[PDB]
């Protein structure tokens, strides 16, 4: 556990810039992340982050597993986003260099731990931007050479 | 040992001036004697001013008289949220400044008028802020809930479905005295079509004297405030018993005064004498606290009650073997020198939780819907820091108060 | 608490003289004199309408707005006329033309700033402001136009304090003007969207109520005015008195307006008996509700019996039993369940002061919010169309910098206002 | 989620609920003895042991804070997405006659969450990103790989770039001896 | 655009409107739960969430300013070309019985704008300019190309002029070995 | 984002000269472009600009897309000019060197941003004038040589 790159104030600015949008970001303030984080604010951030990186939509957070066998499916949709959110964060946070993520982090967030997580995400997000540039440059190079193919046949 | 009191809302203040009158009257402490032990809150100055201009003027400290020159507003929202808020701190301060000065207190007898602005709203958060600052005490709120057909404010229910839901999770025992059902008593059991508010007040001003005053006063069968809530509430819902008095005879007309116990106790269960339009239409009693005062022989009681326990047509709840808290005091009642109260040498201020209110709440809830169903005066609250939430979500609240008062009874 | 009266136009002005003629006596304030008050209670709450300067000179805190000198110069040259501080007189020596447009866009629009100026000097007087009283007629320039502007500005400056409006809606049978529906429809429009309590009076609903409910054979204007002013005293000032159950503008507002339009009421006084004879004293109380709730006796033109009520406010002011009051109201609510709307379990808002009208034993102002007033805006709205269609005296408006879409606007608006009100009659 | 679809005041349904709770506890090694009988009106102390057990399937090694359970338990049901509010006073009287039906219902709903969440730990795509990426599954692979290198102190990304170009040649048949042989 | 063609006081049409709104919200991932029931008399707070959502399809990432919505919402409907004025007082009472029919109608009209605007982002000529240009499609191509060069610091436009002359030879069969070979 | 060539005062003069005509230009004043721009004034300017450059008419701003499927087509014509205006400005502003144009620029204009846009348009307009001269000179040369063809056959 190194020190988080950013304190809460900086973290808000990076989330506004890179993760949240319009009203959502404008509403985001220090006091809903520290000293006690509003789990539903983190939910939105963690969810939007996943959407951006994995190209995934709100609808995907409402997928019901097939071998659940619950008696009232419609009564369970409040829980689905949590369950899915957790399943994906399991895969994503290790990428952002966070290995000790737990379900209680969503249900009952702690100030320091969640500021460590948001830094790791924000860091990774800055890096994939750098990679995007390199990637899109290669992509433009190959889909332009596939055009000079049909323009030559 | 003590019990502070917070009279909120013009009414709770008028009734306050009254209950406060009866007091000194039976304690030999004229206009200018000791020092009260309560406070007065209102967002309309002119009314608390009446306590500042009229009788019992110097028996109070301009410190236990809180006012908000601003506006009352016969609407919960404004009184609770928006305006009422500004004063609360200050209000509390006294019930924290007056709560300190004492010696091991027991609670705060709150006086409010359910369907008002300063009475419903404000208190809502006053009792609210109390349940947290002194969860370790008694919160018996003495209310004057909405006349069954003779209401005043046009919105009344909005204000009373809202004071109930917000206070419910904060009170210990809520006493209830129905303004209209008290008139009947003034028409049928005292005869007078000229009942000034100043009378109903003398009445509750009586039934109340039987609660605190005399009870906190030595006797042959003392009953502490805690005692109540314990022997009176079967369940956490700030349960609301009903107040009833026995010798409500006229000090002019008839005169059979000498009405031995055996009589005054039977006169409590007949529905036409209970300061509440909740006629035991079916409501099974589930606990009664028969507070007697004056010359009473414990056997007389432990017999007069026995006779009752076997009248059956008075059906008590199932899960309740015996629900009769016999409270005996010494000093007989003390009637206003020349009002209209008989003046007997013994009385019975019996209060109780009756599955009856299943009604009273019902009939008051229904009211609400009708209007909410059209939003009626909703814009008056919204524009006062409230939302479709607080209403709809306080309606659902009482809903489970119609089921509660139904389940705890009618079933075995 | 407080309020600041507003005498817009001549009428609204003429009435000012009567509203203050009264009120003062109901507060022991002689011309420039002080408080001669027979009692000591007619003083602890005066502030609501005056200001402390000298020590014997409590000056009415109202505004006198008018583009016709002669008028205010008749009110200022007569009886109580010399009690208003000159600063109060916001005149407009211009041509007070009888055009709504001439007193709302062209001529009045200038004199406005020099008014708001004072309406602020008075508001920032002291203590806490409640609202402003507004008198005028919706059948002229300085009344409907310029006064209807005064409010549109007031309601932008303090969307908190209330706004009672006393309008002299154009009487039916005969119109004391010709464009009347023009000046009217245009002002009601402004009303339905700024003031939040309007008390509509009809010069002919008064005559009637003044020639048959007061065998009075020569009902001069002074009278009508006097009767009206009698009601507006019961309303405000009154409630600023003690009472077993007192209310105040807001209560009145927060119990009478189910839906934000603002809705207009119809005031009715209680003891309305002819002098000598009639002095029957049948005023135990059932006699007052008998009165107040009958058709005739409603200062409005329309008859309640022609449409349910949404709210009612019997603002009584004279020692009585909260029982014989609270009770009566009920039977009344049951004998006429028919018209009293149902989705409001207790339409009536019982109010109860203590001290009564100086010389009387028991009175009770009535402020009804009945759906019946639908059949009046209808009237007005009709007159408009029948003449708008031909653009009758429209050149006097447009030629004053108006719009052909402005008239359209108002009618519709106020016309829709009729619609809505029916949504409850059903 | 607004009006409860469940027959909460049907004896059989509440009995069905108790049965499900009893079964679940017994079959998952709950340390204290339970029976249809013992679960008709549990004590608050019991309820808290049962709730703590169930919730521990979602939050491993969870214990409820030593005070303010009446606030906590409802908060947790809210944060889990339970459509129905549980009142503070419910919490003090969970086992009471008109209260247990709502609470047992809530516990069984929680058990259903556990089921959903356990299935989710087996099986339950986004090929394009909403910031202009095409073939996101290829980009993410590339990006992740670059990150590991970077996080190892690497300054350049030739290995990763080379591998990216291999795959881009196969995605659009194109190179040098193709585009210039023509 | 003057008199509303729509049956605003027909229950079925207002019910049809609510259905369209409900459907649209659900099918476009609106974050809050909605139903035919929940949309009969929305709160102002609700309306503003719904309006903000819909308008965000036209103004990405839009939030309404924190005060003066009663002025803003009507202004926006005006600037979008809504033929019917929405009053300031409508805005305070949007959900009210005689008001919601007009407002739901307005929202559904907005939804229709979204549809129009979304189709427009697929498919929906001027060969001569009104300042004397003939073959404007050729001029614009020329002009744009010159601008890029200019914007790159270029001082002359030989490449662009040369290309323009190539195309002008093909538009009127003419050169040197044609006009003088004759 | 370089600095706009012109302030509002100059911008008005260039719009009068080069984009607006008669009454329309005479009515155009600083205060309807700054500090708060009258969106309907910008609408007229942006529209006239497009007409001049693309040779397009008022009627083209009322074209209804075919796969819209609206219920009351006649109720939508207030919106059509906006939608089309936006679609064309998408293509045109990049030419005038403006890449960050957004729908809110028409619906809710900001002083500085819109003065940047009007400068970019005004700049481009001055340049195409220079190109017009060159173009028309070449055009006169080739349509005159196509005449010396029919005058020689
Ligand atoms: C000897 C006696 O008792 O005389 C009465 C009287 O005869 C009657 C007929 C009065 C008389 O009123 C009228 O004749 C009248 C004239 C024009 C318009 C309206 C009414 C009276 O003039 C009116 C006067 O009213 C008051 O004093 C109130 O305080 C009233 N004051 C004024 O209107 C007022 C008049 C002049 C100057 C200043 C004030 C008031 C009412 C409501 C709110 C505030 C004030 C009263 C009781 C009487 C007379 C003097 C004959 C009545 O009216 C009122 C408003 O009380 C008419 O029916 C009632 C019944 C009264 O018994
Ligand atoms: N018994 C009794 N009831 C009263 C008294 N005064 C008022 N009430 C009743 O209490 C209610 C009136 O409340 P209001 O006086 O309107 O209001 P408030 O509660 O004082 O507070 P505000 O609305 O802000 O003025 C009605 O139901 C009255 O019937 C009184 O002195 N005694
Ligand atoms: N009750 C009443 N109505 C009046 C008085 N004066 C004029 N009116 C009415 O007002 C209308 C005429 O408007 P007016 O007051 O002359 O307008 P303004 O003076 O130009 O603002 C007519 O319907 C009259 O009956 C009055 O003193 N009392
Ligand atoms: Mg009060
Ligand atoms: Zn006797």
């Amino acid at each position: 556990l190194s020190f988080p790159r950013y304190n809460v104030a900086e973290i808000v600015i990076h989330i506004r810039n890179k993760i949240l949008t319009g009203a959502d970001g404008k509403n985001l303030t220090k006091n809903d992340l520290y000293p006690n984080p509003k789990p539903e604010v983190l939910h939105m951030i963690y969810m939007r982050a996943l959407q951006i990186v994995y190209g995934i939509r709100l609808e995907h957070f409402y997928m019901m597993p097939v071998n659940s066998g619950v008696m009232y499916p419609h009564l369970m949709e409040g829980f689905l986003p949590f369950s899915n959110l957790v399943t994906h964060l399991d895969s994503f946070l290790p990428i952002c260099r966070v290995n000790d993520f737990e379900t209680a982090d969503i249900l009952c967030p702690k100030a320091k731990r969640t500021s460590r997580f948001l830094s790791g995400i924000i860091n990774f997000i800055h890096f994939r931007e750098a990679c995007r540039e390199t990637y899109m440059e290669f992509l433009w190079q190959y889909k332009s050479s596939a055009d000079k193919m049909q323009q030559l046949n | 040992r003590e019990c502070i009191s917070i009279h909120v809302g013009q009414a709770g203040v008028q009734i306050g001036n009254a209950c406060w009158e009866l007091y000194c009257l039976e304690h030999g402490i004229q206009p200018d004697g000791h020092v009260p032990r309560a406070v007065f809150v209102d967002l309309e100055p002119t009314v608390i001013d009446e306590v500042r201009t009229g009788t019992y003027r110097q028996l109070f400290h301009p410190e236990q008289l809180i006012t908000g020159k601003e506006d009352a507003a016969n609407n919960y929202a404004r009184g609770h949220y928006t305006i009422g808020k500004e004063i609360i701190d200050l209000v509390l301060d006294r019930i924290r400044k007056l709560a300190d000065q004492c010696t091991g207190l027991q609670g705060f007898s709150v006086f409010h008028s359910f369907g008002g602005g300063t009475g419903s709203g404000f208190t809502s958060l006053l009792m609210e802020r109390l349940s947290v600052d002194y969860g370790k005490k008694s919160k018996l709120e003495f209310s004057i809930y909405p006349a069954p057909q003779v209401s005043t404010a046009v919105v009344e229910p909005y204000n009373s479905i809202l004071t109930t839901h917000t206070t419910l999770e904060h009170s210990d025992c809520a006493f209830m005295v129905d303004n209209e059902a008290i008139y009947d008593i003034c028409r049928r059991n005292l005869d007078i079509e000229r009942p000034t508010y100043t009378n109903l007040n003398r009445l509750i001003g009586q039934i109340v004297s039987s609660i605190t005053a005399s009870l906190r006063f030595d006797g042959a069968l003392n009953v502490d405030l805690t005692e109540f809530q314990t022997n009176l509430v079967p369940y956490p819902r700030g349960h609301f018993p009903l107040a009833t008095y026995a010798p409500v005879i006229s000090a002019e007309k008839a005169y059979h005064e000498q009405l031995s116990v055996a009589e005054i106790t039977n006169a409590c269960f007949e529905p036409a004498n209970q300061m509440v339009k909740c006629d035991p239409r079916h409501g099974k009693y589930m606990a009664c606290c028969l507070l007697y005062r004056g010359d009473v022989v414990p056997k007389d009681v432990n017999a007069a009650i026995a006779t009752i326990k076997t009248k059956r047509t008075i059906q008590f709840v199932d899960w309740c073997p015996t629900g009769f808290k016999v409270g005996i005091n010494y000093e007989p009642p003390t009637v206003v020198p020349g009002g209209d109260l008989a003046k007997v040498q013994r009385a019975v201020c019996m209060l109780s939780n009756t599955t009856a209110i299943a009604e009273a709440w019902a009939r008051l809830d229904h009211k609400f819907d009708l209007m909410y169903a059209k939003r009626a005066f909703v814009h008056w609250y919204v524009g006062e820091g409230m939302e479709e939430g607080e209403f709809s979500e306080a309606r659902e609240d009482m809903a489970a108060l119609e089921k509660d008062y139904e389940e705890v009874g009618v079933d075995s | 608490r407080e309020i600041v009266h507003i005498q817009a136009g001549q009428c609204g002005n003429q009435i000012g003289a009567k509203f203050w003629e009264v009120i003062s006596d109901e507060h022991g304030i002689d011309p420039t004199g002080s408080y001669h008050g027979d009692s000591d209670l007619q003083l602890e709450r005066i502030n609501v309408y005056y200001n402390e300067a000298a020590g014997n000179k409590y000056v009415p805190r109202a505004i006198l707005v008018d583009l016709e000198p002669g008028t205010m110069d008749s009110v200022r040259s007569g009886p109580f006329g010399q009690i208003f501080r000159p600063d109060n007189f916001v005149f407009g020596q211009s041509g007070a033309g009888n055009n709504w447009a001439k007193g709302h866009y062209t001529e009045g629009a200038e004199l406005v700033d020099s008014v708001l100026d004072v309406v602020r000097k008075e508001s920032e007087s002291c203590d806490c402001l409640q609202g402003f009283q507004l008198t005028h007629s919706l059948g002229g320039g300085t009344g409907s136009g310029m006064g209807t502007l005064l409010i549109s500005k007031i309601r932008e400056e303090y969307p908190d304090r209330i706004m009672n409006t006393f309008s002299v809606v154009p009487s039916p049978k005969v119109s004391d003007t010709v464009v009347e529906p023009y000046n009217a429809t245009l002002s009601v429009h402004q009303l339905v969207e700024n003031t939040d309590e309007t008390y509509c009076i009809d010069n002919e609903a008064l005559y009637d109520i003044c020639f048959r409910t007061l065998k009075l054979t020569t009902p001069t204007y002074g009278d009508l005015n006097h009767l009206v002013s009698a009601t507006m005293s019961g309303v405000t000032t009154c409630l600023r008195f003690p009472g077993q159950l007192n209310a105040d503008l807001r209560k009145l507002a927060v119990n009478m307006v189910p839906f934000p339009r603002l809705h207009f009421f119809m005031p009715g006084f209680a003891p309305l008996t002819s002098r000598g004879s009639q002095q029957y004293r049948a005023l135990t109380v059932p006699e007052l509700t008998q009165q107040m709730f009958d058709a005739k006796n409603m200062m409005a033109a329309c008859d309640p019996r022609h449409g349910r009520y949404l709210t009612v406010a019997a603002v009584f002011r004279g020692r009585m039993s909260m029982k014989e009051v609270d009770e009566q109201m009920l039977n009344v609510q049951n004998k006429n369940s028919s018209y009293f709307v149902e989705w409001i379990p207790n339409n009536v808002k019982t109010a109860v002061c203590d001290i009564p009208p100086r010389g009387l034993k028991m009175s009770a102002t009535f402020i009804g919010n009945s759906t019946a007033i639908q059949e009046l805006f209808k009237r007005i709205s009709e007159q408009f169309t029948a003449m708008f269609r031909r653009k009758a005296f429209l050149h006097w408006y447009t030629g004053e910098g108006m719009d052909e879409m402005e008239f359209t606007e108002a009618e519709s608006n106020m016309n829709d206002l009729v619609s809505e009100y029916q949504q409850y009659q059903d | 989620m607004i009006k409860d679809p469940r027959p909460l005041n049907d004896k059989a349904f509440i009995q069905q609920c108790i049965r499900q709770l009893c079964e679940f506890l017994t079959e998952n090694g709950y340390a204290h003895n339970v029976s249809m009988k013992s679960l008709q009106a549990p004590s608050v102390k019991d309820f808290l042991k049962i709730f703590t057990f169930l919730y521990g399937f979602l939050c491993p090694s969870y214990e409820l804070p030593d005070t303010k359970f009446e606030e906590e338990v409802p908060r947790i049901f809210k944060d889990l997405g339970y459509p129905f509010a549980l009142s503070k006073s419910s919490m003090y009287t969970v086992g009471a006659p008109h209260t247990w039906p709502h609470i047992v219902a809530a516990l069984v709903w929680l058990i259903d969450c556990i089921k959903i969440h356990t299935a989710m730990k087996e099986s339950s795509w986004g090929e394009e990103t909403e910031d202009g990426i095409m073939h996101n599954k290829l980009f993410l692979d590339y990006t992740i790989k670059c990150y590991e290198s970077f996080m190892s102190g690497a300054d350049s990304f030739d290995e990763m770039n080379a591998e990216l170009q291999s795959k881009l040649k196969d995605l659009f048949n194109v190179d040098a001896f193709k585009l210039e042989s023509l």
